């Protein structure tokens, strides 16, 4: 009935930047709250009844607003600012929520540290082997993993998890993991893993070989 | 202090239908507006509705107002959410909030989740990630491989060290073929903090189950 726009829907801000969002109406609306939400946490009371900061919150927050159209201010970014955002307007006998504002943190641009792990013994005896890649602490987040057995591409069975921002480091981390059958493993000698990323020209390349013993 | 505390969730058939309760403590249940909120996962905050003190007013969801129903007891300091004929899209974390005036959820729960799905449930393997002296060091990287669970669930990983140069990373779960997840939780580690012959111990425990604990070697 009443629908909220959040803008900008995803953001970034450097350390000590002032940092404004929106939360707009489509109607008067009786009230408006804000809430911040982390990686694995359940939303946090953030901004009530407009411009009130909920008992924990830093001062750096400000709410305002009136009528149809609201903000958020955080007067100096700061590194574990970096959330989602969510608004609320309440219009008896309603309640509708944003669909939040992604704040990163900018940062310096790094580049991802790889490592690669062989199967275990003990996934192997089971049947199963599992080669994992893992990309370390690079920014900004967009990164293209590949896998190549016996120096050709492999697409299939391939996992990809990406994190969430840390938010001390403000770094992406990734992990790729390839499965497949003991059989299949065995069949082949050389496994590599590799990476694009912006701040290279060419691929980041971690491989091993698995033969003789 | 306030508490709020969700249970009912888990597997769910689809078509099937479940009940869910919120527990609250700390504050004179009987007195306060109570709300019921869902997330999807990787989803924003859905509003399902609400419910009056003494249950003679509940407020839905204009579209949801077909398959919720909102009741409470007030005897036993519990909030309810019955759920009909759950669909995978229904699939989500559930949290219970106290309102206070002007529609604010003031405090909430830590949420269940509901899965809508015909597969069975299936724990977790645990695997070692080491690599052998020649392959890494400076700093160490171990892991723990979480491999083919599911329903997804809450996953509480531990590792037997920390310090400030001893870095934790867990993975988010992704979701395989088969429909099994499959998460790794990293330790990152000064080479002098992992010298060879030692290990570090991970400790995973998958919801309300028992502890699972594997010693990873810090060199192969
Ligand atoms: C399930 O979780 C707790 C984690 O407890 C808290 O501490 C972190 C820093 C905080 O962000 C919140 O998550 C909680 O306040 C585990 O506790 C730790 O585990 C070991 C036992 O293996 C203890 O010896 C540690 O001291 C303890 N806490 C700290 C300081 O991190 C709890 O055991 C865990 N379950 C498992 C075994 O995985
Ligand atoms: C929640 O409670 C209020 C009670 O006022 C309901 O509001 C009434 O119903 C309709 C649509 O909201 C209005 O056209 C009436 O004028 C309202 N007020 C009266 C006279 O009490 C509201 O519908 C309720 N329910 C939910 C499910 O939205
Ligand atoms: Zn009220």
């Amino acid at each position: 009935e009443i629908v909220l726009t959040q803008s900008p829907a995803i953001t970034a801000a450097s350390l000590g930047q002032k940092v404004t969002i929106t939360c707009s109406a489509s109607s008067s609306v009786s009230s408006l709250h804000w809430y911040q939400q982390k990686s694995g946490t359940s939303p946090k009371p953030w901004i009530y009844e407009i411009s009130k900061l909920a008992s924990g919150v830093p001062a750096r927050f400000s709410g305002s607003g009136s009528g149809t159209s609201y903000s958020l201010t955080i007067n100096t970014m700061e590194a574990e600012d970096a959330a989602i955002y969510y608004c609320q307007q309440w219009t008896y006998p309603l309640i509708t929520f944003g669909a939040g504002t992604k704040l990163e943190l900018k940062r310096a641009d790094a580049a991802p540290t790889v490592s690669i792990f062989p199967p275990s013994s003990e996934q192997l005896t089971s049947g199963g082997a599992s080669v994992v890649c893992f990309l370390n602490n690079f920014y900004p987040k967009d990164i293209n993993v590949k896998w190549k057995i016996d120096g050709s591409e492999r697409q299939n069975g391939v996992l990809n998890s990406w994190t969430d921002q840390d938010s001390k480091d403000s770094t992406y981390s990734m992990s790729s993991t390839l499965t497949l059958t003991k059989d299949e493993y065995e069949r082949h000698n050389s496994y590599t893993c590799e990476a694009t990323h912006k701040t290279s020209t060419s691929p980041i390349v971690k491989s091993f070989n698995r033969n003789e013993c | 202090e306030v508490k709020l505390l969700e249970s009912g969730g888990g597997l769910v058939q689809p078509g099937g239908s479940l009940k869910l309760s919120c527990a609250a403590s700390g504050f004179d249940f009987s007195k306060y507006w109570m709300s019921w909120v869902r997330q999807a996962p990787g989803k924003g905050l859905e509003w399902i509705g609400e419910i009056h003190p003494d249950s003679g007013t509940i407020n839905y969801t204009p579209s949801l107002k077909d398959k919720f129903i909102i009741s409470r007891d007030n005897a036993k300091n519990s909030l309810y959410l019955q759920m009909s004929k759950v669909r995978s899209e229904d699939t989500a974390l559930y949290y219970c909030a106290r309102l206070h005036y002007y529609g604010y959820n003031a405090y909430w729960g830590q949420g269940t989740l509901v899965t809508v799905s015909a597969e069975s449930a299936r724990n977790p393997t645990i695997y070692p990630l080491t690599l052998p002296p020649a392959l890494s060091s400076d700093p160490v990287i171990i892991g723990c491989l979480i491999h083919d669970y599911f329903p997804s669930g809450t996953m509480n990983v531990t590792w037997g060290k920390s310090g400030k140069d001893i870095t934790t990373v867990n993975f988010p779960p992704a979701l395989a073929s088969g429909g099994r997840y499959t998460m790794s939780n990293q330790l990152t580690l000064p080479a002098v903090e992992c010298p060879e012959g030692e290990s570090v111990k991970c400790s995973v425990q998958h919801d309300s189950n028992p502890v699972q604990e594997l010693d990873v070697n810090c060199s192969g």
